[PDB]
């Protein structure tokens, strides 16, 4: 269950880790227009 | 292999996620040229 | 497999399905055309007849009801697929009519492209024409727009025309193929139209509301000419991912509509193509060759 | 929930750090007892210290029964000698092998697996950004949808 | 080869017909008395329904330098504290394990909860940009 769990841990944070860049690009675009 | 239950699980989820922000957009492509449509119809209107 | 069709007299120059993927239809220099059932071991019930010219284009409409035919004897034909007799007799043109085109989803209409100047409005009901646009000269092919108010044309001075049936004076004029276009077929997003053309060189056009004034989109290299100059024509997959074209070098040119990468050269015949028809379900090809008879390729 | 391993190849402190606030704000029997105390207390218990020293009469002959034992002990060792050693070590190689087998299953099964999931992750990744630069586009055509919406509004 | 409890090299071992695992006779019939059921799979099974098995009588030698005075004070011993250590560090493993997965379950939920806000986030920034 640990090994499981820090792996999910991981793959979550990417997660979170792409949709915040996502969510940047978002704001400057509507921003510009 | 739970990281592969866990990952072919939403693998369709993380599919099924942009599957409407295209197709949201897609009808949204419909109405604006029917509207696009509905412009130019107007300007030969206009136009005459 | 590869499913060689034949009992063809002599060149055939048009193939294309029913529109249900049922039943299949083929026609060339014989005069007469030829049908087949798709599915099976693609055999071959009924024989329509009548024309005496080479049946130069044959189109269905978008159920499958009546089939329109353009004749090299300055006529066009509808029949019923329910029989394979004959409704009308589109005579009237004064030359060679070399392509037809009814009307999808408007009313009953049709445009014809012919041999003698002009491109001719029809109704199949009256027995007279609706409009006709003399530009000065052939036109090769015709296909509508999917409102059924613009009229879409490509002959031998390389400007692809497009007549307003309400105005009814040149709209859309565009420019950019070296010599003379071959063929048109607008994909069915009613806005994607594609062009062959015996300079070597295919197209990509949108007809729209608004469009950048300059609309020559995506361009492949492949197709060939020679001192045949038959007539070549192209299509769009029913998705608009594919297209498929034929050319006088025996090799069967598939390509996509996203990467313009070379998909296929495929090989197989034995004189040139002349028309490559795809299903509206499946993925399956259908050539018609003048080497005078078809194939059923599967991918 | 859902994470692309094999697309996302490209910031894990910043949502470590986010993670870390957002987690600051949320049977045996007596012998169990003697090993305890005795591993509490270290002190391991008292063995023989009576057979090696030799009340000494007995010690004494205890080591004397025991040195004949032990000289009768070194008798039937010597008599086969290093035959019955190799043939417990090809015993040894024999169970040392198996190991190594089910070692290779186990990396081809895992392998299997990894490359299924890669080109799982291949299709979907493709369908995204292809998903995406719809989206770029559909966002620039209402663009364009509007301003000429506009125009045609001011005409 | 091995007993599926002891973890040694059993000199009787039996087999289940419920759950197929060698065991040594001793441990697995001491584990029916305590509660009549298979330690793996805890189906039933009783010390009648057990198969023993025959084997290639396998063989320890006895160092060279054994006696009654080293296998009585040195072996004993060491095979004692041996045993206590062992015993001791993996309590202490267990120990450390369940902190691991209390940290693990925490930062798992705050995982979740971060992700939760910016999927509330990204999804209306994307609106907005459509808007």
């Amino acid at each position: 269950e640990l090994s499981h769990a820090l792996y999910q841990h991981d793959a979550a944070c990417r997660v979170i880790a792409r949709l915040t860049k996502e969510v940047t690009a978002a704001r400057e675009a509507l921003a510009t227009l | 292999e739970e990281l592969k239950k866990h990952e072919d699980s939403a693998i369709p989820r993380r599919l099924e996620c942009l599957k409407e922000d295209v197709q949201r957009q897609q009808e949204r492509e419909k109405e604006l040229q029917h509207r696009y449509a509905d412009l130019l119809l107007e300007k030969e209107t206009l136009k005459s | 497999p590869i499913m060689l069709l034949s009992g063809h007299e002599g060149e055939v120059y048009c193939c294309k399905f029913h529109p249900n993927g049922s039943t299949l239809a083929s026609a060339g220099f014989d005069r007469l055309i030829l049908l087949w059932n798709v599915y099976g071991d693609c055999d071959n019930y009924a024989t329509l007849k009548g024309h005496s010219g080479a049946v130069m284009e044959l189109h269905y409409n978008t159920d499958g009801s009546m089939l329109f035919s353009a004749s090299t004897d300055k006529t066009v034909a509808v029949w019923d697929s329910e029989t394979g007799e004959r409704v009308k007799r589109l005579k009237g043109h004064t030359s060679f009519v070399n392509s037809c085109y009814p009307a999808r989803r408007g009313p009953q209409l049709v445009c014809t492209g012919s041999d003698d100047g002009t491109v001719k409005l029809w109704d199949i009901r009256k027995k007279a024409a609706i409009q006709t646009f003399q530009n000065t000269y052939q036109v090769l092919a015709v296909t509508f727009n999917d409102t059924s108010d613009q009229i879409i044309s490509g002959g031998i001075d390389n400007d692809i025309k497009v007549w307003d049936l309400r105005q009814n004076k040149l709209t859309y004029t565009m420019r950019g193929h070296a010599d003379s276009v071959t063929g048109l077929s607008l994909s069915s997003e009613g806005s994607y139209l594609l062009s062959n053309a015996m300079d070597n060189t295919v197209r990509v056009w949108d007809v729209r509301p608004f469009a950048p004034k300059e609309r020559c989109v995506k361009i492949f290299q492949g197709n060939v000419h020679n001192f045949e100059k038959n007539l070549l024509r192209c299509s769009w997959s029913p998705d608009g991912s594919k297209i498929a074209a034929g050319s006088a070098d025996r090799f069967v040119y598939v390509w996509d509509t996203t990467s313009r990468r070379i998909l296929y050269k495929l090989p197989g015949h034995a004189g040139s193509i002349n028309e490559v028809a795809f299903h509206p379900d499946e993925p399956i090809i259908i050539s018609a060759s003048s080497d005078k008879r078809l194939y059923m390729g599967e991918i | 929930v859902d994470a692309l391993p094999y697309f996302d190849q490209g910031v894990r402190e910043a949502a470590a750090a986010l993670v870390e606030e957002e987690t600051r704000r949320y049977t045996d029997i007596m012998r169990n007892e003697f090993e305890r105390l005795a591993a509490r207390q270290p002190i391991e218990l008292l063995s023989m210290k009576r057979y090696e020293l030799p009340e000494c009469v007995n010690n004494s002959m205890a080591q004397l029964e025991h040195q004949a034992v032990r000289i009768e002990n070194l008798e039937l060792m010597s008599q086969h000698g290093c035959n019955a050693w190799k043939v417990y070590n090809e015993n040894l190689v024999h169970m040392i092998e198996h190991a190594q087998k089910e070692l290779q299953k186990l990396r081809k099964h895992i392998q299997d697996l990894n490359w299924q999931r890669k080109n799982m992750q291949l299709t979907a990744g493709s369908k995204l950004r292809e998903m995406e630069s719809n989206w770029v586009s559909l966002v620039s055509k209402n663009y364009e949808i509007e301003r000429t919406i506009v125009q045609l509004e001011n005409e | 080869l091995i007993c599926s409890i002891s973890n040694e090299v059993p000199e009787h071992p039996c087999v289940s017909p419920v759950s197929n695992h060698v065991y040594e006779r001793r441990l697995i019939e001491k584990y029916i008395a305590e509660n009549g059921t298979d330690p793996i799979n805890n189906q039933p099974l009783s010390e009648e329904q057990l198969i023993d098995i025959k084997v290639a009588h396998p063989i320890r030698p006895k160092p060279p330098s054994a006696t009654s005075i080293p296998a009585i004070l040195k072996a004993l011993q060491d095979e004692w504290d041996a045993v206590m250590l062992h015993s001791f560090t993996l309590r202490q493993q267990l120990q450390t394990t369940r902190q691991e997965l209390s940290h693990a379950l925490y930062q798992h939920d705050a995982a979740c909860r971060v992700i939760a806000r910016l999927t509330k986030e990204v999804t209306a920034a994307r609106e907005a940009l459509a808007t």
